[PDB]
């Protein structure tokens, strides 16, 4: 347990135990030759003490003086601080045991994927289905013996790899993210031996996960045996983690961008190109979007299959649009739901309610099966639609310059005579707190607004206006302080800043107002990696 | 423009910065070790700071037994026995010796005498130790992987005032905790309670009263109140009311008592505020008011009075013949009246145990606070006292004073109640940061007293008379202390060194953490914020996003460290409207009573015409006016640091994002072929060019030749005769740093192109024409392409990875060695025995990898054959061995292997033979080699400065048929002699440099002959450099300029990327949801700055490919680009740069707004929208929407998926816990913890929990059990009882417990 | 609360309450 | 010899990182821990030398096991694995390098050929 | 007055 | 902690296998005497 393994360079590393129990060896020794040696009753009785006392350290080291090692100086753990630090049952013996037969490789998207199917590398496949690979070569009879088949995978021969994907067919591997805050953080997915050397992770699981894809190590574990292997198959699978243990909402909902795919698709105006042109099916719909006589504003009428009342539902002519019947043709069918889903704008909210009603009627199967049919539909309508953030996508309110005149204005009529806290709170509340959502509701009106071009034909709307009413990475909060008034900075203590801040991240801030920003900003930073400490504590207490 | 901007001209946009030169990057710790060595000669030694005042402090001893003295004189400074260039691969210590002069005297002699026989000093001389000279560029190699040394922030000496928030307070009273923080000794805390009583809580161990300390140094009692309190104009008894009093603090009180005036009255009974009977007292000729009885009377008053204000009387036996209240409330409550009393509970609270005496608890205060040795309070903090609460000069005075005590006390207890304000404790001039020359001095006056404890505790044995000099002295802890600061210290622990930014930003480093400071966790949501007064001094951006968050903010670009220790940024001093040029460098502590208004202010001709200039007079940012203003900021980019300012529109982005950002500024590979961003930062010229791994020209002379890993200068055009002739710099070749990543220098400059003194001649790691360039330029889309950027990953094109355009070198290193073990001599010979020929390819006969031969992931890197016992002999394998004929090999298989990876090729094999037997039989062809090519170089060298002498002695004899004599170099061969005098000196200075330079190379060869350094137990190190080509594979972590980060996507390839309308495919397609998420904004203004560039390089190439050096094209390039006219013919090579797209300098909140974008997209042909119109490329249709297609600067940040990625089915275990190994060091295993445990216990996942804690890791009889079984086939395992809980029970079993099981 | 179907016997109750409490952490306050 | 003698060994416990996470005891590897790769070997040289073995003669097979030992950890030598089938004599020592030399063919030291190493 | 110490107490 | 199934999920299935195959152990003991 307190090993002397010979360290690289002939130094010895010996356990933090061994030099307090060979102190406490040295105190019974030295208090054995004072009792033979009738040593003074002083000496005798502190030798007692010294023993006592290296006694205490060996078992504890933090009631007594906490005895240092002659050689370091850090404090010496002992019988109790191995138990007590993570180093012992608490977190590195017992719980956290550094489990192997595990992979921790940089994940990315994996959009050509099913919804239970992670990517494996190659290169990480083969070192962690090892046992696995070797099993299939005996089998199969490719290799004689392990050695020869250890052999065999040590070089990466080609006709292991036929092997690997042979073996790797429903053998589910479990997908650990670093931070874990619920069931669904571990979650098994049959492995596809892809390229490279990064997991191929699904975009709609990843946000059950946690794990975006801006750098997040997904450490992979295999398991071994014949019913971990089933388990990670009936309870780990990624189809099964559909709706998040937290509340009846589903997990599985697109995150940024087949959200924003299903809100273009989604989004229907009154001015377009085939007005109202009735569509036999679906497919008349697509081809004749490639034939460019009807626009994806989703303003077409066209024939779709409601099912609404009990058993089959005629296919009834519904006044409906084409963007929204691409997603409607991907609901499956079954009474309560159909178009009169899809018919609102199809935001985050509305698409989560969406898979949600559809596994609340449905089945898991069909969810899933949805789940994946939507994101590869909201992929390929969002790339064709061209969603990029530019300059003019971050409109600046034009009634904003007056407002802000005005505002500083009615900041100094109060501040000649002068309480100065009340007309500091006046200048700050009513002044900067008020009419700066002000002018964050102008710029949102004026973003709202569909702008018309000379031919009838809306322009087009804003993408960053299309990102924050879907849901997918937008927000009012976050919408007033790229392109409104930035709103007050914080301050050490809490209090808000009185100074003007009338700049927009579009624009150019100034040295001052950026560094209040930055002073503000770096609290909330803090407490993301300093509360979210406390948010651990308290999961490790409520899962004891 | 000084042969850096010429080819590579930035179109700056910033408004008129020019207030003050940016100082160099690495001056910081530069300047800081330039006060801890000298390093000059008698009269430049004279510093009071710096290792010299700590040792002549600390040297000079005496023997009270003996009467002997250790003198110092002064300390001798020798040059490095080891260069740079050579300690990098030594991989030992650049340290330098330390020569200091001893003088022992014993002129102090018995009988009443002065002088004895040996009175005459000896001026001895010891060697004191060799210390880490600074490098030029500030690494501090103190072994291989040099380390630089990060600047500490700790609490500055001084007395503080930290009023309580209610915490800790009796309903919600304030503490108003005054402690002073000495710089070296015991705290002192003066916090006062709910009872209103002041505590002395000396270091926070006993909360004794401060009438003990008062008591301790002598002025308390009857003396102590006479600065708290006053005598009372009272009298006695007569007729009415009679007393002498003057009315002067009756005003705001209630009229308790009648204090009418004498003859008509006052001091009515309203008693309102007293404005008119103050001034009728003071216009009256004195307040003679003719009227308490229980106040307070402890003031001056043995014949009649007695000790303690206690009567409750009415002036008995004749009288003894609300602001403030805390003094006579701590003498009552103390128990402790005479000195005796307070010194010895001062004793009992420091030392409990031991038993206080009368003399020995006053000499333990006076050894902890007014004894000089211990309580060593720098003059910082002295000066840092004074300035909060006013005193005398008392620089020179360490210790604290009994008047610094009682000055403190008064400023306590008037800031109980307002009075002024509180000393705020987590203040940027309140914190002054320490640098690696404070820590260094610090640490060599702590070795230098355990140096002095061991020379007194010798000293007494041998005698003085007659002794060998600096026998006594020793040299192990003194260079001890600098070994563990190097070698272990929570300053020295990493050196950052993937770029030139990194390295400058890791040295610019203010960590609150370490030694001497708050740890990682004592930090708290305190410290992690920015105070006000970091603005300038301090970046508030570029904080590392880990819990060290706001710990080890890195220093500003401006800021400058004092003398004292307070940062000092630098303010552009204005005058009253006008604002002038001088400059200074105002600190925190002086900020606050100055006014500062900021820059980027529209200012006249003359003066500032804005009226309503933003700024803070202290912390507060508010409205001055255009008077009232003395201190001005000097450029925008003042408040963000080094890898901050390198971000462009940096004012656009988030102040959360940026922080992302600009801490991956320096977490960038260098890339090969890595240019300047087109829409960079003109801080990136000074970063790259004040930073390491870059050549400056040290001279003006025209550079001879350039060859790669050489460049040849001429000495000058105005050269001394002999000074230093031609200055040859070796360029840097693929060498591995820190980060285990290539540093690669490239000579820009050409042959025969003239470069002024101080500018960049060859680019370092990740630079291109000088400009610091962290990655390259790619074409970026920010469109969800296909969902593979669904998330923050970053979508790849093949064109990318297909040019060689974000591929990095990554040179391993692996180390491998050859220690002696017990059982027979460790061999490093050709291979282990029961080893397949297809691993020993690749290898010499010495058994290493031959130089250059690629390596893949496994092979046999350098055969190493470990003598050992007998294995134990198993039946089977003795069977097989018998069968086969074979005998079992003695020896264990342990030559090095290299791991998982895409390594491949080997750059370097350095092999360090031991200095008893080297090149015996192993390493001889390398040697060879080396000496080999160690002569050629320096025959190159003799060859070039033979040359350069001739050239200049050609010169030189011209001006005093020279063609048909070439012979005559070194004789006139005439009557001249002057002329000839001169030569002759000339080549005799030239040939004594040539004798030079082959004398430090033959001491070079004879150390490489003579054996290497090695450690005591291996004799043979083999130092491989495996050198990797990682290109842009599917999980590097990509990350932007600003701050979007994200793993690569899957490799488009160049037929499937968005198609743009001049047909040219996007390098990367982004996301554009991270923008609106993450307030990045900025992202999008620079990816249209870098399009507006690119498309300007378009057009500048595509007009100079038609008509080379036109004169048009000098038109169009004025109208984008004045310092752009240049009189050289450098425009044919300027446009070959700016046709990959004009680079931009823009300032970090002073660059190009959005009308300037827009002007420059109009200007550039590029559409006024922003976007452009993107074809698709996998399936191809003109996309219904502008899309943004610029370039943006994007990386190739370190955490790789290579160096990142692991899979380890079963590596090796541990020995505490039998567990596998953590980490991707050995074939580790990702842990599986109580948090991710949580995951499959609240899931059905039983047998996973009970197989992958049970059978998997910790279970070493069911671990072989379970992997028999999945290889037999069958997916069946058992396991009872783990290692983990076998380790656990064994453990508690070791104490009183009773841990056994049962049934 | 994983699917619509009710809770079976075995399911470990307090361990998805805790984590479910505990997910809202690292971005609360 | 004198230097290089262990002269301080360092705590198995002290920090590896910047913080006091992940002590040097937990990286430290294991020489004597059988991995389960080497214990895959040694099954399988246990199932692929009883079939080898079952090609040879009954008594033949028994003494050579005998001689080393499969289920019986007591290695005998010559004489002792040669007093349990016959006289102790050349004669077991002459079996025993018939048998030897028996399974050296292709045929029968088949999957053997790369299990030496 | 407990100083919890064996080094001290023995002084 | 201790290494064996958890009483939870399918832990907890086979712990309810076990109690109820115990039963039986149990009712068939009492059927031989
Ligand atoms: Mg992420």
């Amino acid at each position: 347990l307190r090993p002397l393994v010979p360290l690289d360079g002939g130094r010895f590393a010996t356990s933090d135990l061994n030099d307090l129990y060979r102190r406490v060896i040295n105190r019974n020794n030295r208090l054995k030759r004072l009792i033979e040696l009738r040593a003074p009753d002083i000496i005798i009785r502190n030798e007692k003490r010294m023993l006592q006392e290296s006694v205490d350290a060996l078992f504890d080291n933090g009631r007594r003086g906490r005895v240092i090692t002659g050689a370091n100086k850090r404090p010496l753990k002992s019988l109790a601080d191995m138990l007590k630090g993570k180093q012992g049952r608490f977190r590195q013996n017992l719980l956290g045991k550094r489990v192997d037969y595990s992979g921790r490789s940089v994940i990315v998207v994996g959009p050509e994927l099913k919804l239970h199917e992670c990517g494996l590398p190659k290169k990480m496949a083969l070192e962690l289905f090892k046992p696995f690979i070797y099993a299939r070569l005996d089998a199969k009879g490719l290799s004689g013996t392990v050695k020869q088949s250890k052999r065999m995978v040590e070089r990466e021969q080609p006709q292991v790899w036929d092997i690997l994907e042979e073996v790797i067919r429903e053998h589910p591997v479990l997908l650990n993210r670093a931070p874990t805050l619920h069931r669904l953080g571990i979650q098994a997915f049959e492995p596809k031996l892809i390229e490279g050397k990064a997991i191929q992770l699904h975009p709609l699981v990843c946000a059950a996960f946690n794990a975006d894809f801006d750098g997040d190590q997904m450490a992979v574990h295999v398991p071994l045996s014949l019913e971990a292997q089933l388990e990670a198959r009936v309870l780990m699978m990624s189809t099964n983690n559909i709706l998040s243990p937290a509340n009846g909402r589903p997990i599985i909902v697109p995150s940024q961008d087949i959200v924003l795919g299903l809100y273009y698709l989604s989004v229907a105006r009154d001015g377009e190109p085939g007005e109202g042109k009735i569509f036999a099916d679906l497919g008349e719909i697509e081809a004749a979007m490639d034939a460019g006589v009807v626009s994806l504003h989703a303003k077409i009428k066209a024939r779709h299959t409601e099912m609404t009342p009990e058993g089959v539902l005629l296919r009834k002519v519904i006044d409906t649009t084409p963007g929204r019947m691409k997603i409607a043709a991907l609901l499956p069918h079954h009474p309560q739901i159909g178009h009169r889903l899809i018919e609102k704008a199809l935001t985050k909210k509305e698409i989560g309610n969406l898979i949600d009603i559809v596994y609340r009627h449905c089945g898991q199967k069909a969810t899933v099966i949805f789940a994946d049919k939507v994101m590869g539909l909201g992929f390929k309508e969002a790339a064709k639609a061209g969603i990029s953030f530019g300059k003019d996508d971050i409109i600046i309110p034009v009634r904003k310059t007056a407002i802000v005149e005005e505002t500083r204005k009615l900041a100094e009529e109060y501040e000649q005579q002068y309480i100065t806290k009340g007309e500091k709170y006046n200048k700050v509340v009513d002044a900067w707190a008020k009419a700066t959502d002000r002018v964050a509701d102008e710029m949102m009106a004026e973003l709202q607004m569909k702008h018309k071009d000379e031919n009838g034909r809306e322009k087009e709307i804003n993408a960053i206006y299309m990102m924050a009413h879907s849901g997918a990475r937008g927000s009012q909060a976050q919408m007033k302080q790229l392109g409104g008034m930035r709103g007050l900075m914080a301050k050490p203590s809490g209090e808000i800043i009185e100074t003007p801040i009338v700049s927009n991240f579009k624009e150019g801030l100034t040295v001052q107002e950026y560094f209040n920003s930055t002073h503000g900003a770096r609290k909330g930073l803090a407490d993301t990696a300093l509360k979210t400490a406390n948010s651990g504590y308290l999961t490790r207490r409520l899962v004891d | 423009q000084s042969f850096t901007g010429k080819k590579r001209i930035r179109k700056s946009f910033g408004r008129i910065p020019e207030a003050v030169q940016m100082p160099n990057l690495i001056e910081v710790q530069r300047s800081s070790y330039e006060q801890f060595l000298q390093r000059e000669t008698r009269p430049g030694l004279r510093r009071d700071e710096g290792v010299e005042a700590v040792f002549k402090s600390v040297f000079p001893i005496k023997d009270f037994n003996e009467r002997a003295v250790l003198e110092y004189v002064s300390y001798e400074f020798e040059e490095p026995k080891y260069d740079v260039e050579e300690c990098i691969q030594r991989d030992m210590t650049f340290a330098a010796p330390l020569k200091v002069k001893l003088r022992l005297i014993v002129f102090e002699t018995e009988e009443e005498t002065g002088a004895r026989s040996v009175k005459d000093i000896k001026e001895q001389d010891v060697y004191m130790g060799d210390i880490p000279l600074m490098t030029d560029k500030g690494t501090f190699i103190v072994n291989g992987t040099e380390r630089v040394i990060v600047s500490q922030m700790h609490r500055s000496p001084g007395v503080f005032f930290d009023h309580d928030k209610g915490k800790t307070h009796a309903s919600g009273k304030l503490l108003f905790a005054a402690r002073v923080i000495p710089y070296r000794g015991s705290w002192l805390d003066f916090e006062f309670d709910a009872k209103d009583i002041v505590y002395v809580r000396i270091d926070r161990r006993r909360k004794l009263p401060a009438t003990t300390f008062l008591y301790a140094l002598g002025m308390d009692g009857e003396e102590i109140l006479t600065t708290f309190y006053d005598v009372v104009p009272f009298e006695k008894r007569s007729g009415g009311w009679a007393t002498p009093y003057k009315p002067e603090r009756w005003r705001g009180v209630k009229p308790e008592f009648p204090l009418v005036d004498a003859d008509t009255g006052e001091e009515v009974a309203p008693a309102g505020t007293k404005i008119t009977a103050r001034q009728a007292k003071k216009f009256a000729d004195g307040g003679l008011k003719t009227l308490l009885t229980g106040r307070y009377l402890a003031r001056d008053a043995e014949i009649y009075a007695e000790a303690g204000d206690e009567l409750d009387v009415t002036s008995i036996q004749a009288l003894a013949d609300t602001v403030g209240a805390y003094m006579r409330n701590t003498l009552r409550v103390d128990k402790n009246a005479i000195r005796e009393d307070a010194l010895f509970d001062i004793y009992r609270v420091m030392r409990p145990g031991e038993p206080p005496t009368v003399e020995a608890a006053e000499a333990m205060f006076k050894s902890l606070f007014f004894d000089a040795e211990r309580y060593d309070l720098s003059s910082v903090g002295r000066v840092k006292m004074n300035m909060r609460l006013e005193q005398d000069v008392s620089d020179e005075v360490r210790i604290l004073r009994k008047e610094d005590v009682l000055a403190v006390l008064k400023v306590l207890v008037g800031l109980r109640d307002g009075r002024g304000e509180i000393d705020d404790i987590d203040n940027l001039g309140n914190r002054r940061v320490r640098s690696v020359g404070e820590l260094l001095e610090n640490q060599y006056r702590v070795g230098l007293l355990r140096m002095e404890r061991a020379i007194k505790e010798r000293m007494s044995s041998v005698d003085i008379d007659t002794v060998m000099p600096h026998d006594l002295i020793n040299a192990k802890p003194a260079a001890a202390a600098v070994r563990e600061f190097f070698g272990s210290s929570q300053l020295s622990q990493f050196m950052d060194q993937t770029n030139p930014l990194s390295e400058i930003t890791h040295k610019r480093r203010l960590s609150a953490l370490g030694p001497g400071g708050l740890t990682r966790e004592r930090a708290g949501f305190e410290v992690r914020d920015v105070h006000p007064t970091h603005y300038g001094r301090i970046c508030p951006i570029e904080t590392p996003e880990g819990p060290n968050i706001g710990l080890i903010n890195s220093l500003a670009t401006h800021a400058r460290v004092n003398k004292y220790g307070f940062i000092e940024s630098p303010y552009r001093r204005v005058k009253d409207g006008k604002p002038q040029d001088e400059v200074v460098y105002m600190s925190a502590m002086e900020e606050s009573k100055h006014v500062i208004a900021q820059s980027n202010i529209k200012v006249a001709e003359g003066e500032i015409v804005e009226d309503l200039v933003p700024g803070r007079i202290n912390g507060e940012p508010t409205l001055l006016q255009k008077e009232t203003v003395d201190l001005m900021d000097v450029s925008p980019r003042q408040v963000v640091s080094v890898a901050a300012a390198l971000i462009p529109f940096l004012e656009n982005d988030d102040a959360n994002r940026a922080l992302m950002g600009s801490n991956m500024q320096r977490q960038a590979v260098p890339l090969v072929q890595s240019d300047a961003p087109l829409v960079g930062t003109g801080m990136e010229a000074v970063v790259a060019r004040d930073s390491g791994a870059v050549v400056i020209a040290k001279r003006t002379g025209v550079v001879e030749q350039i060859d790669g890993t050489r460049i040849v200068i001429r000495a000058t055009e105005e050269t001394d005769p002999a000074r230093s002739g031609v200055d040859i710099y070796r360029m840097s070749k693929f060498q591995r740093s820190n980060q285990s990543t290539c540093i690669n220098q490239r000579p820009l400059v050409k042959v025969g192109d003239r470069i002024v003194a101080g500018d960049i001649i060859a680019d370092g790691p990740s630079t291109e024409l000088g400009e610091l360039a962290l990655g390259r330029n790619a074409l970026v889309a920010f469109m969800p392409w296909n969902g593979y950027n669904f998330e923050d990953s970053i979508l790849i094109s093949e064109r990318i990875v297909r040019d060689d355009v974000f591929t990095s070198i990554h040179i391993e290193e692996f180390e491998v060695m050859a220690r002696d073990t017990k059982l027979g001599p460790e061999e490093i010979t050709r291979d282990i025995p029961n080893v397949g020929e297809e691993a020993l390819r690749n290898l010499d006969e010495a058994g290493i990898v031959a130089i250059g031969a690629e390596v893949q992931p496994g092979d046999i890197l350098v055969g190493k054959v470990t003598p050992k016992g007998e294995s134990p002999m198993t039946p089977e394998e003795k069977l097989l061995r018998a069968i086969f004929g074979e005998k079992a090999s003695d020896v264990r298989d342990t030559s090095l292997r290299l791991p998982p990876g895409v390594a491949g090729t080997i750059v370097d094999v350095r092999v360090f033979n031991r200095h008893g037997v080297d090149k015996d039989e192993r390493a001889l062809a390398i040697e060879r080699a080396e000496i080999d090519r160690l002569g050629k170089d320096r025959d190159d060298e003799f060859a070039i400065l033979n040359r350069n002498i001739s050239g200049r002695l050609k010169e030189l004899l011209i001006g005093k048929l020279a063609q048909v004599a070439s012979g005559l170099w070194w004789q006139i061969a005439l009557e001249d002699e002057k002329a000839m005098g001169e030569l002759e000196s000339l080549r005799r200075l030239f040939d004594e440099n040539r004798k030079r330079l082959d004398r430090r190379f033959e001491d070079k060869v004879d150390k490489l002959q003579r054996g290497d350094e090695l450690p005591p137990g291996v004799m043979k190190m083999v130092k491989v450099f495996v050198a990797v080509k990682r290109k842009l594979q599917p999980g590097d972590k990509m990350a932007g300029r600003h701050g979007n980060k994200g793993v690569i996507s899957r490799i488009l390839p160049i037929e499937d990327m968005p198609f743009l309308a001049d047909g040219t495919h996007v390098d990367v397609v982004l996301n554009p949801l991270g923008v609106p998420s993450r307030m990045n904004v900025g992202q999008i203004f620079e990816t249209h700055l870098g399009w507006a560039c690119a498309n300007l390089g378009k057009q500048i190439t595509n007009l100079l490919e038609d008509w080379q050096q036109g004169g048009q094209k000098q038109a169009l390039v004025e109208r984008l680009t004045e310092e752009l006219p240049d009189t050289e013919e450098g425009l044919v090579e300027l446009a070959r740069n700016l046709g990959k797209g004009v680079p931009i300098a823009t300032p970090v909140f002073d660059g190009a707004r959005m009308d300037d974008i827009e002007g420059h997209l109009e200007m550039a042909g590029v559409n006024k929208s922003g976007q452009s119109i993107l074809f698709d490329g996998l399936t191809g249709e003109q996309f219904k929407r502008p899309v943004t297609v610029g370039y943006i600067y994007m990386l190739k940040l370190h955490h790789l998926v290579d160096d990142k990625i692991h899979a380890r089915s079963i590596g090796p275990y541990s020995l505490v816990t039998q567990q596998p190994l953590g980490g991707k060091a050995q074939f580790g295993g990702q842990r599986f913890g109580e948090m991710e445990v949580w995951a499959l216990e609240a899931y059905g996942a039983a047998y996973t929990l009970q197989e992958m804690l049970t059978v998997k890791s910790d279970d070493v009889a069911g671990r072989t059990k379970v992997y028999e079984s999945i290889v037999r086939g069958d997916d069946t395992f058992e396991a009872g009882i783990p290692e983990s809980f076998n380790v656990l029970v064994k453990e508690m079993r070791s104490l009183g417990l009773n841990v056994e099981l049962e049934n | 609360l994983a699917r619509g179907t009710p809770v079976n016997i075995g399911e470990a109750v307090g361990v998805i309450a805790a984590q479910s409490i505990g997910e809202p952490g690292t971005q609360l306050t | 010899k004198v230097l290089k003698i262990a002269k301080e060994p360092i705590s198995l416990e002290t920090p590896i990182g910047d913080e006091e996470d992940s002590h040097l005891g937990d990286f430290i590897e294991d020489k004597n821990a059988i991995l389960p790769i080497d214990a895959a070997i040694q099954s399988n040289l246990r199932e692929t030398t009883t079939r080898v073995l079952a090609s040879l003669t009954p008594r033949e097979e028994r003494v050579l096991r005998m001689r080393f030992g499969i289920g019986m950890n007591t290695d005998h030598t010559l004489e002792e694995v040669g007093q349990q089938f016959s006289v102790t004599r050349e004669r077991i020592r002459q079996i025993e390098a018939k048998a030897l030399r028996k399974l050296k063919h292709p045929s029968r030291s088949r999957k053997l050929r790369s299990f030496l190493d | 007055d407990r100083t919890d110490d064996p080094v001290r107490m023995y002084l | 902690i201790v290494g064996r199934l958890i009483p939870a999920g399918t832990g907890s299935y086979l712990r309810s296998l076990q109690r109820v195959a115990a039963k039986r152990d149990e009712q068939l003991a009492q059927q031989r005497e």
